[PDB]
């Protein structure tokens, strides 16, 4: 292959929170999407999902279609039987490790990729609970962290650290359930996260937090903690086969490769 | 307790909810992953109702005011 050129590991971030599309720019986006992946994200009842998950998939065509140089209207992705977009099998894709990986959670939707390491990342914005107080809402979670995941979670006294502590444990699951694709049937209670450092700053990424599945250190993975801005935190999980911050994208950048996939339709 | 269908609502972050086609599944309102581990824990100790996760997610509103009547 003449064209080589060495890819290296993306990571994307775009504020779907705050992007207004105005009807135009919404059915630019529509249609610069796969028809299953339409038809689905037109069945959302809000807003914030529609465009979170059509921030995910113009990332992701955007990602192929640079990355890869595949032409936007020939990227052919698909899913795994527990619902992970994957680029279909047949290549343009000389990197066959090649994966990658989209949250939306919050005001963003975020999307890492590498070229070889396989990879899963997860977003949460550090939000008040829907129902109920914290206190409550940590119980309902009980039985998806570890005491010593819990000590660490209540072992600060501002309730919205605890919070952010929280959601960062649980990003932390997330990315592992995401980079190994299985979905949300893996007892969450399996994973404990040491969580180093504490306190984290923004426009910086952390790879000290190690985990161990079932009391045994997974040695195998590395996992890249960032706060995308004070109230996100990002957790890109990665794994061997066997430094860069998040970009924040803006619409005409999930667009800037689009053609459009599906017709005219009202 | 009565009503769980308001708890699931604020859980998928809606308020209100006159505004909610009560028939739209709990997918469409925008069911995350956590969202998903809520309801099902609230449906378990509010109602003694273990649900899959594909259960859950086709879970309409009035599926709910439904299953919370019947006591
Ligand atoms: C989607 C899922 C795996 C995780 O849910 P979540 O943490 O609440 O949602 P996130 O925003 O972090 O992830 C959603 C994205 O992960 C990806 N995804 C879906 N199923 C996946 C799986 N089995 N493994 C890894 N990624 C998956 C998709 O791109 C999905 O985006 P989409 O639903 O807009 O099409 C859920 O099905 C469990
Ligand atoms: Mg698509
Ligand atoms: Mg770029
Ligand atoms: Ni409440």
């Amino acid at each position: 292959l003449y064209f080589q050129g060495h890819m290296e590991g993306v990571r994307w971030a775009f504020s779907c929170g705050t992007w207004l599309p105005s009807r135009a720019e919404w059915l630019l986006a529509v249609r610069s999407i796969q028809p299953e992946e339409k038809e689905r994200i037109g069945q959302f009842v809000f807003a914030r999902d529609a465009k979170a998950a059509m921030a995910g998939r113009l990332m992701i065509r955007k990602l192929v279609a640079e990355k890869l140089n595949i032409p936007w209207n020939h990227i052919r992705l698909q899913r795994t039987a527990k619902g992970k977009p994957v680029l279909a099998k047949d290549s343009s894709n000389p990197y066959p490790n090649f994966n990658f990986n989209i949250s939306h959670q919050g005001d963003y939707a975020v999307l890492a990729a590498e070229p070889e390491l396989q990879v899963g990342i997860d977003i949460m914005k550090t939000s008040f609970p829907g129902r109920g107080s914290i206190p409550e809402f940590f119980h309902i979670m009980k039985r998806k962290f570890t005491n010593k995941e819990w000590e660490t979670i209540r072992s600060f006294k501002d309730e919205w650290t605890q919070l952010d502590m929280f959601y960062r444990n649980w990003a932390l699951k997330e990315s592992f359930i995401k980079a190994i694709g299985v979905g949300l049937g893996f007892e969450l209670q399996r994973l404990e996260f040491d969580l180093s450092p504490l306190n984290l700053d923004i426009g910086q990424v952390y790879k000290e937090t190690r985990l161990f599945l079932d009391g045994e250190e997974e040695k195998e993975w590395a996992f890249e903690e960032s706060k995308i801005d004070e109230h996100h935190f990002v957790a890109v999980a990665l794994r061997k086969p066997d430094q860069r911050q998040f970009t924040i994208l803006n619409f005409n950048d999930l667009m800037s490769s689009a053609v459009p996939m599906t017709p005219e339709d009202p | 307790q009565r009503d769980l269908v308001e708890a699931v609502a604020h859980i998928l972050g809606i308020r209100d909810l006159a505004a909610v086609n009560l028939d739209s599944s709990l997918a469409d309102l925008g069911l995350d992953a956590l969202m998903s581990v809520e309801v099902r824990q609230t449906l378990e100790r509010e109602l003694n109702l273990v649900l899959s996760v594909r259960e859950v997610r086709q879970l309409t509103l009035r599926k709910l005011q439904e299953l919370s009547s019947k006591a």
